[PDB]
């Protein structure tokens, strides 16, 4: 979650019915467009970012919502349009000997910017006393590790969640719906359709 | 192969005196860049030659101005205008258009 | 306070209902004036200010 | 292969009414359009650079802030590009612009940057041209992120205006190639920056570098150069802008610099 | 300004290849045309061979052909010079020379010749 993987999406023409034809996705969650009007859109700006976090901050994976992975880790701007797609992940990110592999960040100085990624192995001093590079009393390392296992039911089972964001009609758009285009016709009062604007 | 010959073999000059040095080429030094290539040596025992002048006039870094060169064609003079303490030694004077490169046998000045 | 642009572009600054000393410096019961001077010869009305204030442009004036 | 190699002067002069941009990506005809962005403030402290090689660390680096107005009358072939990043260092994410005859050529990766970074070009015997080379620039480049190749926009009296802002993710540039009358060099009057690339960056960027190109001798390795560069700084302000019947942003008045200003 | 430095000198008996260095300072040899020439004591010194910017790459001497093989590393910055077939003549001080291969700015620019700069030389002995 602290070095989320962030994927640009452009110049492609983009079916969202497959998503829907095969779905093991749990939450399925748009907040500015509707989910049956991605194939009546153009967009550019696209953005798939994806980590892996626990079950309970799903929520948090929000504009304006609360956590430490909300302000250290991940924040995204109040104004954010697109989805977030947060699904079970027990069969492939989750071990019966326990799988640390997936780290935050708990403790840190200040809040992020919304989109910024922090990869610095730092140490935070939580106490009066300076930790001088040295973990001991009231120094705790910033990046823990989950302890993700099969064994615990769901809300504790590792989540991995992609958020998908995108900018509405203010840049030339590369990503757009399925439909094939129509020939022109001028001086003609008809009804258009130019780059999801009607 | 560009054949030269140096004269004279060795010229015994006293303090102070120039000493001229004659570099003859059978093979016209032209080059189709235009500019004419020979570069004039000293040679030092228990020292390697250094650059004294190149293209015919033209200074080297931390060469001094005790040193003077002319001529053009197949005929070339190295003039030393002042001969010191630090001026024995071997003179050379080499081409750089046609090759392969050829050297010359060398002028021997000394102070007595 | 601005005379029109094709006048010119000096312009006086008005703080309405406040005291000078909490922000040429005039005081009218308007406000403080600034950027005006206060002339004691009495002209008509052309930029109300107001008080009794009116201000023109010759400099900015205030009168 | 860094070496500390370039000096740099500074001098203080006015933007006048310099660092106008269209805000967004809208044709506007004959109307008078009200918007708050990241603007140059009108009338404001530019920083003039005067950057010298002779033939000590003496270049030191400048903060970004919100953004940065950067001009030059200077030509195009010594001045090459940009460098952008926080540490500039391996640790962190770094931004490259480079400019060449050809094309222009971006990268984001972990660059290993030199204290005093510049592109040094020399005669390659064995490809028998001269190539540029980016060893002062920086010791190593790895695991990389982005890379971005396209027409370049430093081609060739000439004052040359860039706006570099980076908002959520993207950097944006806007660009302006102006022929200045012999005179001062940041001239009077209004210039519009068009919009030129916005580049899908999402990096922190606080501290930035100027990049410089530099000549082998051949006849105290590198000839001597000069280079002169306007530097200001854009704040969140709001402007009021005059589309013509072109659509050209053809004059501006900023809010804050005058109460008639404000008035207007 | 380009610095030339050297191999030790050494002794050999005639029948194996000769291995002799030249390491440049302060320049890289991809800006320089590299030369190599022997003194013998009590002769004038005459050329092994040394690099051409046109028409071709390496130029060699026409009586030493078939025996010296010329190699430039461009990591180390190294030019290393190899001679087989060893005889007794071949008692002789070897000198490294180098000079600029082009002069002059990058839009006006001219190919250049000659041997400006030269190395300290390394004395190869064939003895029994
Ligand atoms: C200008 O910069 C570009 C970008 O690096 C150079 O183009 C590359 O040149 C190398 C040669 O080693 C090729 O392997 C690449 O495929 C080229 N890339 C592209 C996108 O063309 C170009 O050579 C540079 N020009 C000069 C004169 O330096
Ligand atoms: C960006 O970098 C600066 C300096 O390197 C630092 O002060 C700032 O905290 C960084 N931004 C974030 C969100 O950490
Ligand atoms: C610009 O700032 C400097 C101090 O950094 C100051 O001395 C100078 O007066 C300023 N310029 C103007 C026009 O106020
Ligand atoms: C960066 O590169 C180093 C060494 O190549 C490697 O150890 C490290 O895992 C890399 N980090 C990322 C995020 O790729
Ligand atoms: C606007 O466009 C017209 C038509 O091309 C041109 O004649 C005119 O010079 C342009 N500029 C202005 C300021 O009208």
């Amino acid at each position: 979650v602290y070095a989320w993987n962030r994927k640009r999406i452009s110049n492609c023409v983009a079916d969202y019915s497959v998503l829907y034809n095969f779905a093991p996705f749990f939450a399925f969650k748009c907040y500015g467009v509707s989910p049956t009007k991605l194939n009546d859109l153009c967009f550019t700006n696209v953005y798939a970012d994806s980590f892996v976090i626990r079950g309970n901050e799903v929520s948090q994976i929000a504009p304006g919502q609360t956590g430490n992975i909300a302000d250290y880790n991940y924040k995204l701007p109040d104004d954010f349009t697109g989805c977030v797609i947060a699904w079970n992940s027990n069969k492939l990110d989750s071990k019966v000997g326990g799988n640390y592999n997936y780290l935050y960040r708990l403790f840190r100085k200040s809040n992020l910017k919304p989109f910024e990624r922090d990869i610095s192995t730092e140490i935070y001093q939580a106490g009066n006393k300076p930790c001088n590079g040295v973990a001991g009393f009231n120094c705790y390392f910033p990046l823990r590790s989950y302890g993700f296992r099969p064994t615990y039911g769901v809300g504790h089972q590792p989540y991995r969640v992609v958020v998908l964001s995108f900018e509405l009609l203010h840049a030339p758009a590369t990503v757009c719906g399925p439909k094939k285009s129509t020939n022109l016709v001028k001086n003609k009062c008809v009804n258009f359709n130019f780059n999801g604007l009607t | 192969e560009i054949v030269m010959t140096q004269s004279p073999l060795s010229s015994p000059v006293t303090l102070g005196q120039p000493a001229s040095i004659s570099c003859r080429s059978s093979q016209s030094l032209v080059h189709s860049d235009g500019n004419t290539y020979l570069s004039w040596l000293q040679q030092r025992p228990g020292q390697p030659p250094r650059l004294l002048i190149y293209k015919i006039s033209n200074r080297f870094s931390g060469v001094p101005d005790r040193f003077s060169g002319s001529g053009a064609g197949t005929d070339f003079t190295l003039k030393i205008s002042r001969v010191e303490a630090e001026d024995v030694g071997v003179y050379y004077c080499t081409q750089a258009t046609q090759f392969p490169y050829t050297f010359g046998q060398g002028t021997k000045v000394d102070i007595k | 306070i601005t005379p029109g642009t094709n006048t010119s572009n000096q312009v006086a600054v008005l703080y309405q209902g406040v005291n000078c000393t909490e922000v040429n410096v005039f005081q009218t019961r308007a406000g403080c004036l600034i950027g005006a001077e206060y002339v004691n010869n009495s002209y008509e009305c052309d930029i109300p200010i107001g008080a009794g204030i009116c201000a023109s442009y010759q400099s900015i004036i205030a009168y | 292969q860094c070496v500390n190699l370039i000096t740099r002067t500074q001098s203080y002069t006015n933007s006048f009414t310099r660092g106008v941009y269209y805000p967004d990506k809208v044709f506007r005809s004959s109307v008078l359009h009200s918007t708050q962005d990241l603007f140059l403030p009108f009338f404001s402290n530019v920083t003039w650079f005067h950057a010298i090689h002779v033939s000590r660390f003496d270049n030191p680096v400048l903060p970004f802030n919100d953004g940065v107005y950067f001009a030059s009358t200077e030509k195009s072939n010594i001045i090459r590009g940009w460098i952008f990043g926080t540490t500039l260092d391996s640790k962190t994410q770094s931004l490259l612009i480079v400019n060449n005859a050809t094309n222009v050529v971006i990268k984001v990766c972990e660059f290993q940057f030199c204290n005093d970074p510049f592109l040094d070009v020399y005669y390659h015997k064995n490809n028998k041209s001269w190539m540029e080379s980016e060893f002062r620039v920086y010791s190593s480049a790895n695991n990389c992120t982005f890379e971005y190749v396209s027409q370049p926009f430093l081609m060739d009296k000439n004052l040359r205006e860039f706006v570099f802002k980076n908002i959520d993710g993207y950097f944006k540039i806007y660009s302006k190639h102006t022929p200045i009358n012999l005179g001062r060099d940041l001239p009077q009057g209004f210039s519009a920056l068009e919009p030129l690339v916005d580049l899908p960056i999402g990096i922190n960027i606080t501290r930035f570098q100027t990049l410089l190109a530099l000549h082998r001798s051949y006849l105290s390795g590198w000839t001597a150069g000069a280079a002169a560069y306007y530097v200001g700084y854009l704040q969140p302000r709001t402007f009021l802008l005059k589309y013509n019947e072109n659509g050209t942003i053809t004059d501006a008045v900023d809010c804050a610099l005058d109460p008639l200003s404000e008035t207007k | 300004e380009v610095q030339l430095v050297e191999s030790g000198a050494e002794v050999k008996k005639p029948g194996a290849s000769v291995k002799v260095s030249c390491k440049v300072s302060g320049y890289t040899l991809t800006e320089l045309s590299m030369h190599w020439v022997r003194q013998a004591p009590g002769k004038g010194l005459e050329w092994m061979g040394g690099f051409d910017p046109e028409d071709g790459e390496t130029m060699y001497a026409q009586k030493f052909q078939g025996r010296v093989t010329m190699t430039e590393d461009t990591s180390t910055d190294t030019a290393y010079m190899e001679l087989s077939s060893l005889r007794s003549e071949d008692t002789a001080v070897y000198y490294c020379a180098t000079s600029t291969a082009v002069a002059g700015t990058p839009d006006l620019f001219d190919y250049y010749y000659g041997m400006d700069v030269w190395g300290q030389g390394t004395t190869v002995t064939v003895s029994s």
